[PDB]
C-alpha cells in the first residue's frame, strides 16, 4: 500500500513519514 | 517528439527528445536549459525514479508525456 507524495509522483513506503525524494511531509 | 518536465515549484519545461535517447541524455537536455548538473537532479516517472542507464523506450515514455524533476544538492 505505497503512498504517493503530493509534490512529486514518487511512491513511498507506509512506514516513511517523509518522502525520500523531495523531502516533503506525509499528506493528511 | 517532445516531452514535458515538471519541477517541484510547479513550473513546466519542454524538451525535444527521441525515444532512443538515454535518461542520461535527458538530464543533459535539462542541463542545457536549467543549468543544473545531471548528478544533482533526478527524474520521477510513474512514481519511480529513472535510472540514467535505460532509455525512454524502455520506460515507455511517449510523446507529450510528463516527468517530475527533483533537485538535491550534495550535503557532504
Ligand atoms: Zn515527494
Amino acid at each position: 500500500i505505497k503512498w504517493a507524495c503530493e509534490y512529486c509522483t514518487y511512491e513511498n513506503w507506509p512506514s516513511a513519514i517523509k518522502c525520500t525524494m523531495c523531502r516533503a511531509q506525509r499528506p493528511s | 517528439m517532445q516531452i514535458f518536465v515538471k519541477t517541484l515549484t510547479g513550473r513546466t519545461i519542454t524538451l525535444e527528445v527521441e525515444p532512443s535517447d538515454t535518461i542520461e541524455n535527458v538530464k543533459a537536455k535539462i542541463q542545457d536549459k536549467e543549468g543544473i548538473p545531471p548528478d544533482q537532479q533526478r527524474l520521477i516517472f510513474a512514481g519511480k525514479q529513472l535510472e540514467d542507464g535505460r532509455t525512454l523506450s524502455d520506460y515507455n515514455i511517449q510523446k507529450e508525456s510528463t516527468l517530475h524533476l527533483v533537485l538535491r544538492l550534495r550535503g557532504g
